[PDB]
This record gives structure tokens, sequence and C-alpha cells, in this order.
């Protein structure tokens, strides 16, 4: 709590951050590749559906 | 039956532009896109300064 070793709430204050930076990495692929799943990480089962059809 | 090799010669190596007068626009508008997205990108890693 009151303690100068340890500081628990920006250890959550971090982890929010981070979950946002990442979710904003992802709306950054999204935007500079145009595609919901452009590769095989985003959805592997709908990325090989689309790669066969192409 | 030269100009039935000129049209085969032509079948096989001729493209389609009226496609390409899409996929233009489109690509220029993804170039522009991705500009942006890469600045993003830059800016991000900058935001660390502020906690200190």
């Amino acid at each position: 709590l009151n303690s100068i070793n340890t500081n628990p709430g920006a250890l959550l204050a971090l982890q929010n951050l981070n979950s946002t930076n990442t979710e904003l990495a992802a709306t950054q692929g999204r935007i500079n590749t145009g595609k919901k799943v452009a590769n095989a990480k985003d959805n592997g089962a709908i990325w090989s559906m689309a790669k066969m059809q192409s | 039956l030269q100009d039935s090799l000129d049209a085969g010669v032509g079948n096989l190596v001729d493209a389609d532009l009226a496609k390409e007068s899409a996929k233009l626009q489109s690509l220029q508008t993804k170039q522009q896109l991705g500009v942006q997205a890469l600045s993003i990108a830059n800016q991000t890693p900058q935001t660390i300064l502020s906690l200190f």
C-alpha cells in the first residue's frame, strides 16, 4: 500500500496502457494492409480458405 | 493467318487496362493510408517522455 518498494497501481495502469497500445497496433496493421485477415496469425481458417480461393 | 497470329499474340500479352483504371486509384489510396499508418507507428514510442 504505502510502500516505497512496490507500486501495484502503476503496474495495473501499465497493463491497461500495454493493452491499448496493442489494440492501436492492430488497428495500424488493419489500416496499412486494408484486410481483416492479412496473415495466418490473424485467423488461420479464413486465411487458408481465402488463399485457396485466390 | 498473319492476322490470326497477331490476334493470338495480343491475347497472350496485352493487359486489360479497364481494371487497371480502378486498381491504380485504389493503390494510391492505399499508399496514402500506409504513409499515415507508418507515421502513427513512428509517433507511438515517444509518449514515454511524458512519464519523466
